[PDB]
Parts: structure tokens; C-alpha cells; sequence
């Protein structure tokens, strides 16, 4: 997120290994996360509730 | 050097919670506590 309007951004984190990546390469969906799903939170509150 | 958790983050470790953790059991289980409890609290003291 950046801010509570809903405008994102990318974050990258360097991680441990000094390999370095070639470019153009691809990040597989194994080490990417998505943002925080505003609509998943609010509806898990349900059960709870 | 460090840095306070956002909004965020805190929201996204809860909905973590509240998804992966079985959340909708516990109304099941505290359902069924209650059908154990309601009218009986004495007879379970004496019971015991």
C-alpha cells in the first residue's frame, strides 16, 4: 500500500544470495506476495463476530 | 535503526490470523460448550 486511497507500489527486498539475477529475468510466484486484501480481512472478522 | 509496523501490516498479519487460523470453528465450539453448560452448572458441581 501507500496510502488508504488505493495506490500501490513494488517493494523488493534483496533476500541472502550474492547470485546475482540476469536481466530480464522473471520472479517466480514462489517469493511474491500480494497486498493486504482489505475485503479478506474485513470478512474474516464474521466468524468471530 | 528500525521501524514502526504500518496500517498495513498490522491489518495483514491479523487477516493472516483470521484466515489461516480456523476462525469459524470456535463458533462451533463455543456452540457446543454452551449446550454442555446451559442448565446444568449445579449438576456438573455436584457431579464433581
Amino acid at each position: 500500500y501507500q496510502d488508504l486511497i488505493g495506490n500501490r507500489y513494488l517493494e523488493l527486498k534483496r533476500g541472502d544470495s550474492d547470485q546475482i539475477l540476469p536481466p530480464g529475468s522473471t520472479i517466480p510466484v514462489e517469493r511474491t506476495e500480494p497486498a493486504l486484501d482489505l475485503d479478506a480481512l474485513v470478512g474474516g472478522f464474521r466468524p468471530l463476530f | 535503526s528500525s521501524a514502526y509496523p504500518t496500517i498495513e501490516r498490522t491489518l495483514a498479519g491479523i487477516s493472516g490470523i483470521l484466515t489461516g487460523g480456523g476462525i469459524p470453528n470456535i463458533e462451533v465450539i463455543q456452540t457446543e460448550v454452551f449446550n454442555i453448560l446451559n442448565g446444568r452448572a449445579d449438576q456438573i458441581r455436584e457431579f464433581l
